RNA sequence: UUGGAAAAGAUUAGCAUGGCCCCUGCGCAAGGAUGACAUUUU
């Protein structure tokens, strides 16, 4: 039985889900057509995004590792 | 991690509202890890056995129980709705909408008086009671 | 102990006898005139003594 | 009486104060109009 | 019961005893308590002493037989302190009661008969 | 003298329930009191030309032993949507207020 | 004990008042008598009714003429 | 007399029953002192 079985009537879109940039969290997709060629395509595009983040990857990931380590050391 | 009871689907919520005949069903709609809901649940826990003669307090997760999101307009982090004998008791708080609380009050005596007002106006039969305070201004000086 | 459920009184429907003593304890025969009043026109005291 | 009832019993003189100074508080110069006429009554209430 | 509780009143005698102690409570002839029974034995105003065999320890009233032999006063043990306490008009257990002499009071015939009956019990 | 008071009486006792919800209770009151004292007659005063309920209702019980337990248990008990209030029936008709006026001057 | 006599008497009397008001609640009888020459002449007849009812409740339960005799006998004739 | 058109019950107060105590009367329980010279009623 739903919430209507109470005898009720009204008189994720929570603001915890909202964010002023990026909109609402959660993706619209993930359903509807994922297949062979969709998996190969996001392999190609994920390799492209990893390749674009290969520019500064050593220095960026080293800075992030050191900052989370000293942030967990201090607080 | 509260001592307040939790309802985990729509049947538990609607039968928890229908369970009480002489007590206000106080229902917090929100997530336990939210800071606003954490402060509101601290306030509801510190008065849960004070107002036990005329109220009952239930916590409801929005992710676990999402069917009341559209009807009750549960789009703020915490909402606190008040029911008495299956009737939704609205409260003219001054916030603009009367249906929910929708913020975390820090005074536990204000929550006691809001529950006591809902009880007095609901046993009298009103679907809308008037809060014994105006919450439009935050009264900070 | 919890708060009592805020029911109102059934009510005092019988009067005199015990009930006049019930109010003569605390809510007794007051002045009922010029102690509960403010006297609109006049100022009887010095003005802002309160 | 309850703490909320003591609160309301102390807001009673605010009620008689507001009703007393009503003709100069409930005018249109004071609260710019969102003139809501009172129900079954010819009073307009500038400002909630 | 306790073997040192001697003499011990049987059921008919303890019914008469508790009714006489109740009447003496009504006639204000009764002093409840082991200290008040000790006092009215020392003052010599006691008609007779009843005691409770179910007093633990018993010896907190077993000085009272010796006082009843040094004052020539009849003494007798009731079966339990709760019945004796209720027979004194108090809800608490009373382990030793002194029915006392009064100025020509109307219980003197009942008190004399019970005295003659409980001086037959120590045999 | 309304010709409708004569459907309950068998020298039986009537309880007066009032403060009842005018949107419902036409036979809800009978339903609630039915467990007590075997099939009985319980009316609700719904006035004519309107179809609106005037509030009060009369439940006629077979016993005044039954009556005391019923009254004590169902006082303020949630029935339809308003807690019922319970008192004893007046029935101050002609043959008793004539006796009352004759008892006034004595 | 005397406190228990007071409590037993008061609770027997509370159920007695409760069952008299119960018999009023059933409606068997109108309630009992609650308490210038004409009004206290009425109440004089009613207090005569009241004192007469006290003498009625003493008139029955009286040990008529021989119930005294059988109770004096059961006082004097022991269980030899 | 006839025809016709049309607060989910409040508040304040007085009397009485109730409580208590004294006394009287009645009762219940236990007392106290005393006075009197199996053949025939189917």
């Amino acid at each position: 039985v739903p919430g209507l079985g109470r005898g009720a009537t009204g008189f994720d879109l929570n603001d915890t889900n909202y964010d002023e940039f990026n909109g609402y969290a959660g993706s619209l997709f993930s359903s509807g057509p994922y297949e062979k060629d969709d998996e190969e395509a996001d392999a190609i595009y994920a390799a492209l995004d990893k390749r674009m983040d290969e520019r500064r990857k050593e220095r960026r990931e080293q800075r992030e590792k050191e900052e989370i380590e000293k942030y967990r050391m201090e607080r | 991690s509260y001592m307040l009871p939790h309802l985990h689907n729509g049947w538990q919520v609607d039968q928890a509202i229908l369970s009480e005949e002489d007590r206000v069903v106080v229902i917090r709609f929100g997530h336990d890890w939210d800071p606003t809901c954490m402060k509101m649940d601290e306030v509801l826990y510190s008065i849960a056995e004070k107002v036990k003669n005329f109220a009952v307090i239930y916590l409801v997760d929005i992710t676990e129980v999402p069917d009341f999101n559209k009807m009750y307009e549960l789009y703020d982090p915490c909402t606190v709705m008040f029911f008495f004998r299956n009737k939704h008791i609205m409260i003219d708080l001054g916030t603009g909408n009367n249906n929910k609380i929708n913020w975390a009050m820090e005074d536990k005596q204000e929550m006691v008086d809001i529950i006591e007002t809902v009880y007095r106006g609901a046993r009298k039969g009103r679907g809308l009671v008037v809060s014994p305070k105006d919450y439009s201004t935050k009264y900070r000086y | 102990k919890p708060l009592p459920a805020p029911l109102d009184g059934q009510r005092k429907k019988r009067g005199g006898r015990r009930y006049r003593k019930m109010k003569e304890r605390l809510g007794l025969t007051e002045i009922r005139k010029q102690a509960n009043r403010m006297s609109f026109g006049e100022i009887e005291e010095d003005a802002y003594q309160e | 009486l309850t703490n909320a009832q003591r609160s309301g019993l102390n807001q009673i003189p605010n009620r008689r104060f507001t009703l007393w100074w009503s003709p100069t508080i409930n005018r249109a110069n004071v609260y710019v109009g969102f003139q809501v006429q009172l129900d079954l009554t010819g009073i307009f209430m500038h400002g909630k | 019961v306790n073997p040192k509780a001697y003499p011990l009143a049987d059921a008919h005698l303890t019914k008469k005893l508790l009714d006489l102690v109740q009447q003496s409570c009504n006639y204000k002839q009764l002093r409840k308590g082991a200290n008040e029974a000790t006092k009215t034995l020392n003052r010599g105003i006691s008609e007779f002493i009843v005691m409770a065999a179910d007093a633990e320890p018993l010896e907190i009233i077993l000085h009272l037989p010796l006082l009843c032999e040094d004052k020539n006063v009849p003494y007798v043990f009731v079966r339990s302190k709760q019945a004796l306490g209720r027979a004194c008009g108090v809800s608490r257990p009373v382990i030793a009661c002194s029915v006392t002499i009064k100025e020509g009071s109307q219980l003197k015939q009942q008190i004399q008969s019970i005295q003659q009956s409980i001086e037959r019990l120590l045999v | 003298e309304d010709p409708s008071l004569l459907e309950w009486d068998a020298d039986d006792f009537r309880i007066f329930c009032g403060d009842l919800g005018n949107e419902v209770n036409d036979d809800i009151l009978a339903r609630a009191f039915s467990r007590f004292p075997s099939f009985l007659k319980a009316k609700v005063i719904r006035d004519k030309r309107t179809g609106k309920t005037k509030g009060y209702g009369f439940v006629s019980f077979k016993d005044p032993s039954d009556y005391v337990r019923a009254m004590r248990e169902m006082n303020g008990k949630y029935v339809g949507s308003r807690p019922i209030k319970l008192r004893k029936s007046m029935w101050k008709d002609r043959n008793l207020d004539v006796v009352r006026k004759k008892q006034k001057e004595k | 004990t005397k406190k228990e006599q007071k409590k037993l008497r008061r609770q027997t009397r509370r159920e007695a008042q409760k069952e008299l008001q119960e018999k009023v609640r059933l409606g068997l009888m109108p309630p009992p008598e609650p308490k210038p020459t004409k009004v206290e002449a009425h109440v004089r007849a009613q207090m005569a009714k009241r004192q007469k009812a006290h003498e009625e409740a003493n008139a029955a339960r009286k040990l008529t003429a021989e119930q005294r005799k059988v109770k004096k006998i059961k006082k004097l004739k022991e269980d030899i």
